[PDB]
């Protein structure tokens, strides 16, 4: 009932941005914010509502909060909007932040701020509508439309200072993979639903009936390789990842943009929510070439982490090797490498956050992001760098941060199922560990090599200081009592679970 | 008693205060805040010690809540208390309450007050908590927290890049060993699905009653993770280089929190290396190895501090060759007294070095026992302590238990191992103190913990027991004539080691230098001087080839032979684009060229 209202407050929300814009430039923002903040209440009265601690586990399909509209009734394609504990936590993750990126951009005066804000939330209804839809065709929709206020943003908003040919170019590049991966997704969706019809009858596009699909062996593998083609591109997997530290490089300055539409795990969702349920056999078989490329691109982030002279670049191979740790998480098979994803890419998005929110203040002070004309910060900002050393103590797996509770579930299953890769992720720790020093002590330690580090710069101001210690909070709650978000999603885990091991 | 969780809450809140701090507040506040939470950790511990033995040893329970609970994995946040989990919260308490004292006058004058107070407060905070855990997750807590305070403190003057890369190297090695500890924390919960310690003592033989091939795996990951965490071998290389921070980070590193946990990880899961013995004699092996290299590299040490790292290296590897011969308590009391002298020794370097205004090598100063005579006499008692000077010393009688467990169960070789590390130990250390302290001059906040760290390097160090009966299991009892024997053999081979050096060292250095001279002892000594290579090998082996993939692959390779196509493309639409000349008669030449086509496909597949 409220999962269309999670969806439309979003876009009302930013037309509202658009609209108001005339009667002021510092409109839009306070709307933005108010409907952002909307969304997060009903996201929290939605799980205080749900009792999903009490919630045991009873098989797919298992929804708190169902919703259903015909939209395209020839084929059989319904609005159908559910939620459950994993979909109504990456909702509030959604919903924290899209606040976050809403906040990050408020010194912004531009004369177009109404229209950056309508692209903003369009952006974050987009996410929501691909974390609340179990329709085939309303996933894709959202997935596929989630993605043209992205291209706008990086391309008209991005970095003023990299050249608009770059700017771009690197759009270009992000939306070409994204919507390849997509329609490659689409026709394994379509694929399916014909088969469906073949074997029963009845058009439809819906997850609860596509999923008792008999399916020859060879056609299942077809549709769950262009399932995982589109979760791979956008989770990102090696090689279909350049598009990750392209569209970070040229990201809108103040970063926001980042946490809106890149940062959030939507690929990784619809591999546990999709791929798994719907072709369980086919990804039994596909598991050891995935766990491979999880560890592949582990050690691939790693090393080109740490090749990186550009900050942003190398938060965005983090990204890509933490990606890496929940895919080999995901083809176990296994409650508790599972339940150490959910708690991994929280994680992982709280502290990306940080670090790409902590990076854009960087660039507002120094305005520069290369680490030759950074060293020995230290000694003149008053708050970021002991800020940016708490996140990148986060993103390298240590104990009293969440990133730790997700990467040692998920280690704890993988070595209950597949140990050679436990212990390679293992070593890729290690790696992340290294990458992560090298990042600290070739930014804010040291003597300076250039002269805007040879000044005295100001201090952070109240609000970002408040919201990074707000995901200072957050990261330091999940890694000490991660219990209410394993309560919150242990139905939705369990019987993704028991659906994968009991159709073997 | 119930005040087991203060001792962490205390520096929790003192390090929580300082951070925040900034260096807002004053030095004498700053100072105030930071050894009065320690202090106060302190003296929870001495209450909850009063309670402890008022109880008739008791193990205690707290519970606070639960960590982790999904299906089977139930993982507590529980804090456990017996007579080992006592002593080392005893020993981490007074000696960092007795570092900190020193430290708030040592570092006066100095920026990062206030971050050097915090993030000593979070190394005892993450100390406790690896001390008290009773599972193994929440002992990998305080296990890396330890790492990451010692990556933290280590790296404390981060103006200089050489204590940055000293940082970099201590906390990667420290990673792997970490490493190694996950290994058999993955192990032994899919073997015995749990992390509790008892557990594991209690439902260990029953599961691995056919199969020992995963618990002896789960042993030497436990060993791979003490040496990565002790400085042993092969993951020792990191101590000398890190020694970039300052005199009390040091103190803290070498006598009372760092090197320590690897033995408590092996004392602590004795009963899993009990039923592992070849392991337990790998461990006795690793820590033979590393107190004869720690010698023979301390031997020839320009510099105070580094003699003083190895020192600490094989005074750790005497204590786990006394967990490889089954002498468990020998090893904590050693764990005591060690940690009672090496504290003294490097806060009289400190004082040293304060003195000197200066790091120098040793062999620019000399005869500054007229100029200091305290910080004299704590260096001789700390090197006759360390020398295990009979009689005297507390070091004279740990050790004396340690080579009394290790002959009484028929380890001969480890014997020998012990005797000649024992004479090298004497004759480095006071190598060390006659160059330093003999020759010809050149150029209340602390001396209480110098008297207490005086008194306790002496026979009152040994007058104090750690109540580990009923903790760990007994040792063997030697015979009364080769005990005596033993420390006869003992005592005499620590006064010829003293009698060497003052013929060596104390007069003119005429053999030193008629042994230096020569080819082999170029070569001997530039072997040990490098740590024997190790750190060349590891340069060599693990750090080249990985400098050498981030280069060759900085330029993103598989993004290219991603964007390959496009450049496919983009050549494609070039060449197709020639046929677009404009040309009227060309039209209609692939016009009929298509017809052409259409009909010879028409008329083949007909
Ligand atoms: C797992 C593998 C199998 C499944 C694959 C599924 C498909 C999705 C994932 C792969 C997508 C690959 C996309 C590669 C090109 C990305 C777009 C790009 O780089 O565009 C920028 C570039 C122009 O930039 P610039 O370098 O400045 O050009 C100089 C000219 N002025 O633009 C150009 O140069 C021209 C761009 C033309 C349009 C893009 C290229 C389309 C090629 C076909 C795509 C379909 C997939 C075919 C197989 C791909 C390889 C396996
Ligand atoms: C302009 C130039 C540049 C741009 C263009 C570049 C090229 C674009 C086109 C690329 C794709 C080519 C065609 C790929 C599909 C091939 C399908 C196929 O061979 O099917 C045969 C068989 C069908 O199954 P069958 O046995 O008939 O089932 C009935 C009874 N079992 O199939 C099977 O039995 C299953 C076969 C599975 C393996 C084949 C598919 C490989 C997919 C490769 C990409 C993904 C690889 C994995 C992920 C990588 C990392 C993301
Ligand atoms: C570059 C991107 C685009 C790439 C090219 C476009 C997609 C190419 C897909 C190639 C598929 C090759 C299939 C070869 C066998 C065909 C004959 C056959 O076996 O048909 C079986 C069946 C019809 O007979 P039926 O009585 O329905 O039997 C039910 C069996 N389940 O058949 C059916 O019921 C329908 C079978 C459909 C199979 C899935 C097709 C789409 C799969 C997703 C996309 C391709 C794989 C992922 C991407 C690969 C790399 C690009
Ligand atoms: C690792 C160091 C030592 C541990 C202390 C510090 C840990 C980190 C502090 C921040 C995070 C705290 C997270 C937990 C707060 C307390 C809430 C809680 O856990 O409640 C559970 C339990 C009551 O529920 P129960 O059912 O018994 O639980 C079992 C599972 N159902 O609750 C109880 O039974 C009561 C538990 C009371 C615990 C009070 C701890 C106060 C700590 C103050 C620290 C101040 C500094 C914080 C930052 C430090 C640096 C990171
Ligand atoms: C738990 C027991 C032990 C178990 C093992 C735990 C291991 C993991 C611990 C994770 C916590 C972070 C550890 C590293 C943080 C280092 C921060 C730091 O260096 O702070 C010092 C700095 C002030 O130092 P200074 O250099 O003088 O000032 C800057 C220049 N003007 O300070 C500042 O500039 C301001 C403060 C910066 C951030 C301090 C730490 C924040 C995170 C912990 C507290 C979070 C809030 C408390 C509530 C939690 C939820 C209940
Ligand atoms: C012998 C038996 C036991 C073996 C156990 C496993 C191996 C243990 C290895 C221990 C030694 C590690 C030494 C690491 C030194 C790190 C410090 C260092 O060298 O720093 C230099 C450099 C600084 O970085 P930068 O930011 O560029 O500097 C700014 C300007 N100074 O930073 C660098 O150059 C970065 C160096 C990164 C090193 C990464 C090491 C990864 C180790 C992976 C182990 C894999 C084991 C299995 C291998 C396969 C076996 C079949
Ligand atoms: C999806 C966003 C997640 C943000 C991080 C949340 C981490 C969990 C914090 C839970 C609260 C912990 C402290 C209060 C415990 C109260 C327990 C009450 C019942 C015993």
């Amino acid at each position: 009932m409220l999962l269309p209202w999670l969806i439309l407050i979003p876009f009302i929300g930013g037309f509202l941005c658009w609209q108001t814009e005339r009667f002021g430039v510092k409109v839009p923002r306070w709307i933005a914010l108010i409907t952002m903040g909307l969304t997060l209440a009903l996201s929290l009265q939605l799980w205080l509502q749900g009792g999903y601690s009490l919630t045991q586990s009873a098989g797919i399909p298992q929804w708190q909060s169902e919703f259903d509209m015909p939209w395209i009734p020839r084929f059989g394609i319904s609005i159908h909007l559910a939620i459950d504990g994993l979909s109504l936590l990456m909702v509030v993750l959604t919903g924290l932040l899209g606040v976050l990126a809403v906040l990050c951009s408020w010194k912004e005066i531009e004369k177009y701020q109404g229209f950056f804000h309508l692209n903003l939330m369009w952006i974050l209804g987009g996410v929501i509508g691909v974390f609340l839809a179990i329709d085939m065709f309303l996933f894709f929709f959202f997935w596929e439309m989630m993605l043209v206020p992205m291209y706008f943003l990086i391309a008209l908003w991005g970095h003023k200072a990299s050249d608009g040919k770059t700017r771009i170019t690197a759009a270009t590049k992000f939306f070409i993979y994204t919507q390849a991966s997509g329609l490659v997704m689409l026709i394994a969706i379509l694929a399916l639903v014909f088969v469906h019809y073949n074997a029963t009858g009845v058009w439809t596009f819906n997850y609860e009936e596509l999923l008792n699909t008999p399916m020859s062996s060879g056609v299942e593998y077809l549709l769950m390789l262009g399932f995982f083609i589109a979760f791979a591109v956008k989770m990102p997997v090696v090689p279909l990842h350049g598009w990750l530290p392209d569209a970070h490089s040229q990201a809108p300055t103040a970063g926001s943009v980042d946490l809106a539409g890149i940062l959030l795990k939507t690929a990784a969702y619809g591999l546990l929510r999709f791929s798994l349920p719907l072709f369980p056999n086919a990804s039994a078989e596909f598991a050891p070439i995935a766990m491979w490329l999880g560890v592949i691109g582990i050690f691939y982030g790693a090393w080109m982490a740490f090749a990186q002279t550009d900050i942003k670049r190398l938060i965005a191979y983090t990204s890509v090797s933490h990606m890496g740790f929940v895919l080999i998480a995901i083809y176990t098979g296994s409650q508790l490498a599972y339940q150490g994803a959910v708690i991994q890419m929280i994680a992982h998005g709280l502290s990306a956050a940080g670090l790409f929110i902590l990076c854009g203040q960087l660039y507002e002070r120094i305005h520069t992001r290369d680490m030759r004309m950074m060293g020995g910060l230290w000694s003149k900002m008053k708050w970021l760098p002991a800020l940016s050393l708490f996140f990148a103590v986060a993103t390298l797996g240590m104990p009293g941060t969440g990133n730790f509770v997700g990467e040692f579930m998920i280690l704890f299953g993988s070595f209950q199922v597949v140990p050679v890769i436990t212990v390679i992720s293992t070593f890729g720790l290690v790696f992340a560990s290294v990458y992560s020093l090298a990042m600290l002590h070739r930014a804010y330690f040291g003597k300076a090599k250039s002269q805007i580090a040879s000044q005295e710069l100001p201090g952070m101001s109240l609000r970002e200081l408040f919201m990074i210690l707000l995901l200072v909070v957050l990261l330091v709650l999940l890694g000490f009592y991660p219990q209410p978000i394993l309560d919150t999603s242990h139905s939705a885990i369990g019987n993704i679970q028991q659906w994968f091991v009991n159709s073997v | 008693m119930n005040m087991l969780a203060l001792t962490i809450i205390l520096p929790l809140i003192g390090f929580v205060l300082l951070a925040f701090s900034r260096g807002r507040w004053s030095e004498n506040v700053s100072a105030i805040v930071g050894v009065g939470s320690v202090g106060l950790a302190a003296l929870v511990t001495a209450f909850i010690g009063v309670d402890f033995f008022a109880n008739g040893e008791q193990t205690y329970s707290q519970p606070l809540w639960t960590w982790m609970s999904v299906g089977d994995f139930n993982i507590g946040f529980n804090l456990v208390l017996d007579g080992l989990s006592l002593t080392m919260l005893s020993v981490v308490t007074g000696v960092g309450f007795l570092i900190h004292m020193y430290a708030s006058w040592y570092m006066r004058g100095e920026e990062g007050y206030s971050r050097f107070f915090a993030y000593t407060n979070l190394f005892i905070a993450s100390m406790v908590v690896l001390v008290l855990a009773d599972n193994l997750l929440l002992m990998y807590l305080g296990w890396e927290g330890v790492g990451l305070c010692s990556y933290l403190l280590i790296g404390f003057y981060y103006t200089d890049p050489k204590n940055g890369a000293a940082a970099m190297k201590a906390f990667v090695v420290t990673r792997v060993g970490d490493v190694f500890l996950a290994f058999a924390l993955f192990i032994l919960y899919n073997e015995l699905g749990t992390l509790n310690f008892r557990e594991m003592v209690e439902l260990a033989p029953a599961h691995f009653a056919d199969g020992n091939n995963m618990l002896m795996w789960a042993t030497l990951m436990l060993l791979g993770g003490a040496v990565g965490k002790s400085a042993q071998l092969p993951l020792q290389t990191w101590l000398a280089d890190a020694m970039a921070g300052p005199t009390p980070v040091s103190a803290l590193i070498h006598a009372a929190t760092m090197v320590t946990a690897g033995v408590y990880l092996i004392a602590r899961t004795h009963g899993l290396f009990l039923m592992t013995p070849e392991v337990l004699h790998l461990v006795g092996i690793v820590g033979a190895v590393t107190l004869l290299l720690a010698g023979f590299a301390a031997l020839v040490q320009t510099d105070i501090k580094r003699v003083l790292a190895y020192s600490t290296m094989s005074q750790i590897g005497y204590m786990f060759l006394a967990l490889g011969v089954q002498a468990w308590d020998a090893a904590i009391f050693h764990l005591m007294t060690h940690a009672f002298f090496k504290a003294l020794l490097f806060l009289a370097s400190g004082s040293v070095i304060l003195a000197c205004h200066h790091e120098q090598n040793i062999f620019k100063m000399g005869g500054l026992r007229k100029s200091i005579p305290l910080v004299y006499l704590c260096f001789l008692v700390g090197g006759a302590a360390l020398s295990a000077l009979p009689l005297v010393t507390a070091g004279f009688f740990s050790k004396d238990e340690i080579l009394a467990g290790a002959m009484a169960n028929g380890h001969i070789n480890l014997m020998v191992a012990g005797l000649v590390g024992a004479f090298m130990t004497s004759l480095y250390t006071f190598r060390m103190i006659f160059i330093v302290f003999h020759g010809k001059e050149q150029i209340v906040t602390h001396s209480l913990p110098l008297i207490v760290l005086l008194i306790l390097s002496t026979f009152v160090g040994a007058l104090i027991v750690p109540p580990l009966q009923g903790v760990l299991p007994q040792t063997t009892e030697l015979a009364h004539g080769s005990m005596l024997t033993l420390e006869i053999t003992s005592g005499v081979v620590a006064v010829v080691g003293i009698l060497l050096a003052a013929w060596l060292w104390l007069g003119k250095r005429t053999l030193v230098t008629s042994i230096a001279n020569s080819a082999p002892g170029r070569l001997l000594s530039t072997w040990w001087y490098n740590a024997w290579g190790f750190d060349w090998l590891y340069d060599k082996v693990f750090v080249k080839p990985f400098l050498g993939i981030a280069w060759l692959l900085k330029r993103d390779p598989l993004n290219s032979m991603m964007n390959i196509p496009a450049v496919l493309s983009r050549f494609a639409g070039k060449g197709l684009l020639l046929s677009e000349n404009g040309y009227l008669r060309w039209y209609v030449a692939s016009m009929s060229i298509g017809a052409v086509v259409v009909l010879a496909l028409l008329m083949v597949l007909r």
